[PDB]
DNA sequence: TAATGCTTGTGCCTTTATTAAAGAGGAAAGTTGCGGTGGATTAAAGCACCATCGTGCGGAGAATACGATAAGGCTCTTGCTTCATTTGAAGTTATTGACAGTTGAATCGAGCCGCTCAATTGGTCAATTATGGAGTCAATAAAGG
DNA sequence: CCTTTATTGACTCCATAATTGACCAATTGAGCGGCTCGATTCAACTGTCAATAACTTCAAATGAAGCAAGAGCCTTATCGTATTCTCCGCACGATGGTGCTTTAATCCACCGCAACTTTCCTCTTTAATAAAGGCACAAGCATTA
């Protein structure tokens, strides 16, 4: 037995994705096996991307471990990861900025 | 005796908590204040304590990006303090 | 439970307005907070309530408050 | 019960991208609630896709058609190559 | 191929309000895509509600459930007691 | 044969909402018809709040028929259907307002 | 000859603007930009008439919704003129 | 097509001023509304020529307005 | 205050175009029965949430001296408003012609259902290493000189 | 710039807690086939969108002149800020008690599917009356005195 994951070359599920697909589908619609492919491959880019710039970030700070700090930094100094992710992080605080006039 | 001129402590505590991740109000009293706030939606309520946490994050970061804005009007005004009329201005430009 | 509005204090409000950047702060202020933090209080509690009276429920879970929360455009990470 | 997560796969993936890096128990599920929310917005975008044009199915082209909407500009076009590589390669394998 | 509105209703609704009063077509076109747009609203979070709890079925306590979280207030309450006296009616009837 | 809507006692259809219902509905879900009652008698009860207000603003004017005008000055002067409704009506208009300081 | 001080026809044109619905720019101008901006993303598109009219509502009801909140922005600063300043600080409270 | 965007007249900003309660207008103003507008119906025209794109068609349509502005959260009645 | 220009609200004719009324037809809602899945009911057992005490210490409350900031007033000039003259481009009307959208069949391709196998993923346990506490030293900045 | 004093980063060591590796089970994904519907291709109608001229006239460009509003500078007084003393209630650590949540089996009840009947809701045609354009016009405001 050969997994779809590793036939498309993916670290993701496959068929976790296709299952979760039918499960959300509407009125008894019909899900491909090439869209549980695509959404497999998006989904591992995108973890990709905020995990390099999350150890990047970790690395600057002569750690050895990710925590919400982290993550919080690496999303907020990204433009695009700014615009796709509004939401709250536990535990992230703030990016250190004061006013020039403050001072 | 020594003593420091006006605004140089609090730039000292600017950069020491703009640096920390911690919360910043007490836990029993933001509890209390929550249950005496759902007394009136629905008597003999319980709470779960990861629900109280949540509340209290989720108040926490609306209260600092309120007075992020609220320093930028203040700001545009040619101050240095926020009066209650700059949270208001903030407050109806966004929509609330 | 009556007049615990009063135990949000003013150093707590005072660190809160630290951690934003501000520098100079008035007097009207922690009342003008204490006024807003309640009204965002009772929408997303009142919003939990409901969430928790229609799973035929009597205690409060952290779930509701996130979908509560969620609902008002205001996603939190970290307790789902 | 057992709960699903995507916690071994972000594992995987960050034992690609950072070989001595290790991560914390928070910073992980933060990570997964993400994904969730990603997952969410795409299946939303493409039922209403498959709504609007009175097709039942779901096929890549509805996926592709969601990411160019839901993700912004060079996101969009670098995740959008990287799926069609791996539909390319899943197709000829 | 026929489109399907509530003109009709509308009228009907507008006769009962006000006898001596009409309406133009721009109006009733806005007044369609309005009662549109709050079908899609309820029908939505009933179905999220369904989700949530683990039930496959739409009853009337989720349609209310649904109504407390979506509308205001007052009217919420008033559209609550209209919707409890319809359902008691039907099934009287 | 009765219709359901007159069972109810509403001008709304129940059969159509009951139809759409189900055409909305998410893998392998079930309809009642107490959801299509409720449904349509909370239709018909916006539908006449907003015509009701609707028809004094034209009265106001000293008119005969409704205008988008009308349903403009009769959703921004209440403030439930102000928060309710806050899309952008063709050929609306503003509600006329000037500033204290202006003048 | 007759001759009216500043402001006082101003004050007219607010209220009769305020009092009418018509659309406010010219149609062939505005068909153009859009022809033109689209141009970027697609070659050889065609425009539906109804997409051009739909595509000013919603542009000119943005644009009155963002001189109001300037005008709130720049009556904030004790002035009665609006600056690109004001414009600038509206829409960054915004979130845009 | 090229410099179209100057047939945005300042005559018509001004009365797009007025019907807001505008009553003293800066110079500068005129190039910043320029600029902001051509922001919006950059964002509103991509997501429209998308919409476009996927049915297989080569006709910018009304509804594809619709829907690209109800994904920014600007619902419009009166066209659909 | 006051007249007087001037612009707007009110009354009337027009005429017109836009909403109310009628008709055919076709699309969908009501009716009845049958089966099978989903919701409501009851009992148990365990976990979780509330109430009690002790304590003792770090943070909160009140007074104090005071330096710096917000507010008010005056000058002033440069930029934005009002008005005329001339022109140039938008708006209206009628006309061609081809391109692209829509509809109707035919057909091949692909996804769903169904049972078995076995490999994969989730939960539990001991640990070792990265992280927080505590103390100390040196580098840096601030208040007065 | 210099000197003294308070603050914080860097270094070291110690304890510890929390992330990693290993092992059992229990869950679902892969496999193979049969079948039926849905996306794709092709042809024909035809709706409409782009391009053309001809003409008018009303709004846009430019300039002159004028006036008032934003900006800068100076003064004041009051009000938030930094510091010290006292006390007070919060957080940490155990301990009961109970009530509320979850799980499992059972019963019933109600909703979807399928065919037939009928009636009601939706495009097409006509009109008639309410509303915008034009004319006339009274009256309430704006302006210089």
């Amino acid at each position: 037995p050969i997994t779809r994951s590793s036939r498309a070359g993916l670290q993701f599920p496959v068929g976790r994705v296709h299952r979760l697909l039918k499960t959300r589908s509407t009125a008894h619609g019909r899900v491909g096996a090439t869209a549980a492919v695509y959404t497999a491959a998006i989904l591992e880019y995108l973890t990709a991307e905020v995990l390099e710039l999350a150890g990047n970030a970790s690395k600057d700070l002569k750690v050895k471990r990710i925590s919400p700090r982290h993550l919080q930094l690496a999303i907020r100094g990204d433009e695009e990861l700014d615009t796709l992710i509004k939401g709250t992080i536990a535990g992230g605080g703030v990016i250190p900025h004061i006013h020039k006039s403050l001072i | 005796p020594h003593r420091y001129r006006p605004g140089t402590v609090a730039l000292r505590e600017i950069r020491k908590y703009q640096k920390s991740t911690e919360l910043l109000i007490r836990k029993l009293p933001f509890q209390r204040l929550v249950r005496e706030i759902a007394q009136d939606f629905k008597t003999d309520l319980r709470f779960q304590s990861h629900a109280v946490l949540a509340l209290q994050e989720a108040a926490e970061a609306y209260l600092v990006g309120l007075f992020e804005d609220t320093n930028l009007c203040a700001i545009h005004a040619k101050r240095v303090t926020i009066m209650p009329k700059d949270i208001q201005l903030a407050r109806r430009i966004r929509g609330e | 439970l009556r007049d615990n509005i009063q135990g949000i204090t003013k150093p707590a409000i005072r660190r809160l307005a630290r951690r934003g950047g501000v520098k100079r702060i008035s007097g009207l202020i922690y009342e003008e907070t204490r006024g807003v933090l309640k009204i965002f209080l009772e929408n997303v509690i009142r919003d939990a309530v409901t969430y928790t009276e229609h799973a035929r429920r009597k205690t409060v879970t952290a779930m509701d408050v996130v979908y509560a929360l969620k609902r008002q455009g205001r996603t939190l990470y970290g307790f789902g | 019960k057992n709960v699903e997560t995507y916690k071994i796969y972000i594992f995987k993936v960050l034992k690609q991208v950072h070989p001595d890096i290790g991560i914390s128990s928070k910073a992980m599920g933060i990570m997964n609630s993400f994904i969730n929310d990603i997952f969410e917005k795409l299946a939303q975008e493409s039922s209403k896709l498959a709504r609007y044009n009175k097709k039942p199915t779901i096929t890549s082209r509805e996926i592709q058609t969601a990411v160019r909407l839901v993700l912004p500009g060079e996101l969009a076009k670098h995740a959008v190559s990287e799926g069609t590589k791996a539909v390319t390669k899943f197709t000829s394998s």
